[PDB]
RNA sequence: CCGGGCACUCUAACGGGACUGCCCGCGAAAGCGGGAGGAAGGAGGGGACGACGUCUGGUCAGCAUGGCCCUUACGGCCUGGGCGACACACGUGCUACAAUGCCCACUACAAAGCGAUGCCACCCGGCAACGGGGAGCUAAUCGCAAAAAGGUGGGCCCAGUUCGGAUUGGGGUCUGCAACCCGACCCCAUGAAGCCGGAAUCGCUAGUAAUCGCGGAUCAGCCAUGCCGCGGUGAAUACG
């Protein structure tokens, strides 16, 4: 079934199926299927008409998903890094943001590493 | 250790969060117990003096 | 570096504590700042007395400070004129009504820290630190002993670079517990640093 | 994931000195070492001078940046 | 019914000095609940042996904290005569409750 | 009438009472089975009784605290066969050559310092 | 994995309470 | 052991087969400490060589087992400064050993997802004669004495 | 839980026990190799103990100390910042890459410790962190406290997945004078690398390794995945 903006889960149970949602995880899939009695377990391909339009309207309406929120979340970091917000400065760096080090790992917000030359003796271990 | 800094007695912080152990014997403010008032090394000494009472030398 | 105190080593065993008393996580500190405060003015006071031990037992506010010298005659005084003295000073830093008595060291040559203290002193006398040792084995060793140690640090008669002289007798088996080795140390200030004398006179056996 | 609870933190040093300069139309500029202050709206329109920990910043607060704090605006560090 | 914690440092006084309200009681008392002994609470410090770095010597030190609990059921009125002030301990403490 | 053992193993004892009868055995309340459900190991705590043929003789009141339930499997071990002598000391020479009679000192060594946990040690780098 | 903040173990292992896992 | 001879310890007999040799194949397939676990897989597989087979597991494990034991293998060895594998015989205790072992290591390597399954399936393929755990001993053998030109290096 | 019993378990003081003592074989002895009896057999396990000395090893920043040096300051107070920086490189670790596994239910078995202005049962509000109210403890007596792996049942079906939880938006709770720099902890949304690691290299010989969880010191809180202990489950191999 076509839940939310064009979201296309299926041969799946609903509720893991339902995840491949943009802004739907574990918790909100839980939810609506209960808010709308659809036995989790039931395979995407054997819902039913009636079942499937009762969740597409839930979770469209009770919700902010898909490229909704995309434009959203990108709004803010775009907002409070046009402050002379300090978090906004490490976003446009592009370093981490809750306070942790920089001096090691930071790579999955660095990206890969760009080595350099540098000293050979006093043991940089 | 400078005796500047051995005023923590102030027990005057201003703001309690500013309190802190401190040896009392060597003035010690970086691994000062608190049932003794003793730093790990004072602790150490006195310990093997026998002027802690019952403090033993544990094994097992 | 190595060599742990031979007393703490036998604190359970062959030597008892220089503080029997029982407190509660609460006072046990307190009881014990004291308790060392007491130890702090009864050594630059009775120095000259030598005095050996201070051993201290406590009770509902109680104190027993038996301090041990080897010439308990500088300590009481005139008849009695300073041992009152120094009884209402220590009574004054602590409110607790305290005794204190003046036990008398049959022997200061199988006291340790007196030996120690000894030789210390000849060492800041100017005097020759291999013979003072020798000396102090011989005294020790002759009022009886199974064995004796004497160990002067370095710095030895002013020589730039520090040394370790020592020479003993007997024995001093540190490695056994059932020995009983009183052990004592002594400083010794001078014009050229530090010096450290340390001193074991192997006295029983079980 | 940021948070305090109920009773956002200000100190009073320039709080009774930045309404106070309101009480009077308004101002410029205000020398602050606090930081730890929370920028609150009678504070929007102003000109705050926080302090790095060796020089003090200018700092025109606007609309948006009234949650945060004042030190968000002063950047400690320097880097290439 | 005389309940009387014994809690000391030293289990060869704490231990003695206990069995001497044992008798002070048993020449003018019920057969006493007998000397319960009760666990030990140990303490213990770790340290780094030297001053300064080498964090892998450390000596251990505990501080062991006996019990016992005696207890005289039958308060007999003639008992307190011989346990009233006829102590000796010197690290001991002790608890009275009825 | 019945008989007594112990049972004790790595830190956990057990209390074992034999009382002649089918084979039914009441482990801490709950009937052997339900107690050691699904662990292949309990099998093994009976052992001392097919050792003399046994077994189909007895019922066994057993009661258990501390460790784990393979430290106590072992434990009642030991009080069944323990018991099981006492009641015929002439059992002792079959049970010994297969020494169900032993108590197991294997226990958790102690921690050391300077080490991660007793033996393993850390390790050191490009030394 | 021991490191999941909304799992059992997540809670167990970082030794804390929650949703994922109640006080009893 | 630079001292004494180091003694084989003696393991405790299935408590199903009374057999040491199955304890020991099961202590293999055991992980992290986890025996119960590891018990079931064993048995869990033997009832499959129960169904799929009319003959009896511990018959089927034997034979397996047997088939992978290597009677062969190349040590090697350093002389004039080059490299040698020499051949040399394997002993009973080692034979054992890499039996069960190359065994576990094999199944695993297989296909099937169910644990129990690989076990019981790599088992059937070796008493078979054919089956991984069997191509890794034949190969341990392939490799010795195909270098018998450096056997006169008698160990 | 009652009665009332100490026998058990245990608690913790004190003793018993192992000595190559007994048997056979070897030897000249010491002492080997075997057997019996025993809980335990030949230092039964594990600790504390580390000689004369060696690295002109480490520490003047624990303390002590000789000698230089500063004294409106190299001494002292404070607010704020920095010790937390980040193109890079290394050590020690943590969590993983999954089916012998991951979830959710329900159930069972430990030891050590810690607990006044502190553990906090129970009840109520909240998804929860946490908040209210509130019994008991002065602690073998109350509390922390669920042990977890395990077991029983159900789901997932080999996918970067119901694996993994980095990062990043949100909204909150706490401690604290105050969490921007620079705190943990909830909850929603995000859901990154990672399919087991080149050359090299580390640990461990038995209740050891491996694996699972529990406590404590320091401490308002905490950046502890550190450290020091604790007990579950429990291997492989050693020709040489
Ligand atoms: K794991
Ligand atoms: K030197
Ligand atoms: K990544
Ligand atoms: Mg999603
Ligand atoms: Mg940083
Ligand atoms: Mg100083
Ligand atoms: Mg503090
Ligand atoms: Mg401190
Ligand atoms: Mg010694
Ligand atoms: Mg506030
Ligand atoms: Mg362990
Ligand atoms: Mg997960
Ligand atoms: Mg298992
Ligand atoms: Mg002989
Ligand atoms: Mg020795
Ligand atoms: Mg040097
Ligand atoms: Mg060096
Ligand atoms: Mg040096
Ligand atoms: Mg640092
Ligand atoms: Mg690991
Ligand atoms: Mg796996
Ligand atoms: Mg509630
Ligand atoms: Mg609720
Ligand atoms: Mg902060
Ligand atoms: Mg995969
Ligand atoms: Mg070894
Ligand atoms: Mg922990
Ligand atoms: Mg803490
Ligand atoms: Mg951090
Ligand atoms: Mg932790
Ligand atoms: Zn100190």
């Amino acid at each position: 079934a076509r839940i939310a903006g064009v979201e296309i889960p299926r041969n799946k149970r609903v509720d893991v199926a339902l995840t491949y949602i943009y802004g739907i995880g574990k918790a909100r899939a839980k939810e609506a299927l209960e808010k709308t009695g659809i036995n989790p377990a039931t395979r995407v391909k054997d819902l039913t008409e009636a079942e499937v339009v009762r969740l597409r309207e839930y979770v469209e309406n009770t919700w902010k998903l898909e490229g909704e929120l995309r434009a959203e979340v990108a709004a803010n970091i775009k907002r409070l890094m046009d402050i002379g917000c300090y978090r906004g400065l490490r976003h446009r760096r592009g370093l981490p943001v809750r306070g942790q080090r920089t001096r090691t790992n930071a790579r999955t917000r660095k990206g890969p590493r760009k080595t350099v030359a540098g000293k050979k003796k006093a043991p940089r271990k | 250790a400078r005796k500047a800094l051995i005023e923590k007695a102030k027990r005057t912080p201003k703001f309690k969060v500013r309190a802190y152990t401190r040896c009392v014997r060597c003035g010690r403010a970086r691994s000062v117990y608190r049932f003794f008032g003793l730093c790990r090394i004072c602790l150490r000494e006195l310990a093997h003096k026998g002027q802690l009472p019952g403090v033993r030398k544990a094994s097992w | 570096g190595n060599k742990i105190h031979p007393i703490g080593f036998r604190l359970g065993i062959t030597r008892d504590w220089e503080s029997r008393w029982y407190a509660g996580k609460k006072q046990y500190r307190h009881l014990l700042l004291e308790d060392q405060r007491i130890r702090g003015l009864l050594e630059k006071e009775l120095y000259s007395a030598g005095l050996a031990r201070v051993d201290i037992e406590r009770a509902a506010d109680n104190v027993a400070v038996t301090v041990h010298v080897a010439k308990p005659g500088v300590v009481i005084g005139r008849g009695g004129e300073r041992i009152r003295v120094l009884r209402e000073e220590l009574a004054k830093l602590t409110g607790k009504n305290v005794a204190l008595n003046v036990q008398e060291v049959q022997n200061p040559n199988l006291s340790a820290p007196l030996v120690a203290q000894r030789v210390a002193e000849q060492i800041e006398r100017r005097f020759a630190v291999r013979r003072a040792i020798k000396q102090a084995v011989q005294r020790v060793m002759e009022s009886g002993a199974k064995g004796a140690k004497v160990i002067v640090s370095g710095r030895i008669g002013g020589a730039e670079q520090a040394r370790t002289e020592w020479a003993a007798q007997g024995r001093v088996p540190l490695h056994t517990l059932r020995a009983n080795i009183d052990y004592g140390f002594a400083l010794a200030r001078t014009t050229y640093g530090v010096l450290g004398v340390k001193a074991y006179i192997f006295l029983g056996e079980v | 994931p940021r948070s305090l609870k109920k009773g956002v933190f200000v100190d009073d040093h320039l709080l009774e000195k930045v309404l106070e300069l309101n009480a009077k139309g308004e101002k410029r500029l205000i020398k602050t070492w606090s930081r730890r202050s929370t920028i609150v709206p009678e504070m929007v329109g102003h000109t705050i001078a926080v302090y790095n920990g060796k020089q003090h910043v200018p700092v025109y607060i606007t609309e948006n940046m009234v949650g945060h704090k004042l030190g968000e605006f002063a950047p400690t560090r320097t880097y290439r | 019914k005389i309940r009387i914690k014994l809690r000391g440092f030293d289990h060869k006084t704490l231990d003695a000095s206990a069995q001497k309200i044992v008798e002070a009681a048993r020449r003018s008392g019920a057969q006493v609940s007998g000397p319960i002994p009760l666990p030990t609470r140990v303490r213990r410090f770790t340290v780094i042996r030297g001053p300064f770095k080498h964090k892998d010597s450390r000596e251990h030190f505990e501080l062991r904290t006996h019990n016992r609990l005696v207890d005289i059921i039958n308060p007999n009125r003639k008992t307190i005569e011989q346990l009233m002030t006829l102590d000796l301990p010197t690290g001991v403490e002790i608890e009275i409750k009825t | 009438e019945q008989y007594y053992g112990t049972g004790r193993r790595k830190e956990a004892v057990a209390r074992v009472f034999l009382r002649p009868g089918n084979g039914k055995v009441t482990v801490n309340g709950q009937d052997f089975n339900e107690y050691f459900q699904g662990l292949v190991r309990a099998v093994a705590a009976l052992e001392p009784l097919r050792a003399v043929d046994a077994l189909g003789r007895f019922d066994a009141y057993i009661t258990v605290r501390g460790g784990g339930k393979s430290g106590q499997i072992d434990a009642i071990k030991l009080g069944i066969a323990r018991a099981l002598v006492q009641y015929n000391p002439d059992y002792r020479a079959k049970l010994k050559p297969l020494g169900f009679l032993t108590r197991d000192a294997r226990v958790v060594e102690r921690k050391k310092y300077g080490k991660h946990k007793a033996r393993r040690a850390p390790q050191y780098s490009k030394r | 994995g021991k490191g999941d903040r909304r799992t059992r173990r997540g809670k167990i292992w970082r030794g804390t309470y929650g949703k994922y896992r109640p006080r009893k | 052991a630079r001292r004494r001879r180091a003694e084989v310890r003696q393991l405790q007999p299935d408590l199903v087969y009374g057999d040491v040799l199955v304890t020991a194949f099961i202590n293999k397939i055991m992980r992290d400490g986890k025996k119960n676990l590891a018990a079931r897989i064993f048995y869990d597989a033997c009832k499959i060589i129960q169904e799929k087979t009319g003959q009896e597991p511990l018959k089927v494990f034997k034979q397996a087992v047997e088939n992978v034991k290597p009677r062969m293998e190349v040590r090697s060895r350093r002389v004039g400064g080059a490299n040698y594998q020499v051949p040399m015989e394997v002993s009973p205790r080692r034979q054992q050993s890499l039996a069960l072992r190359w065994l576990v290591q094999a199944a695993n390597q297989r296909p099937e997802r169910r644990a129990a399954v690989r076990i019981a399936h790599e088992l059937m393929d070796a008493a078979e004669g054919k089956g991984g755990a069997v191509k890794k001993k034949e190969d341990v053998e392939r490799m010795a004495e195909a270098n018998r030109a450096y056997a006169h290096y008698r160990w």
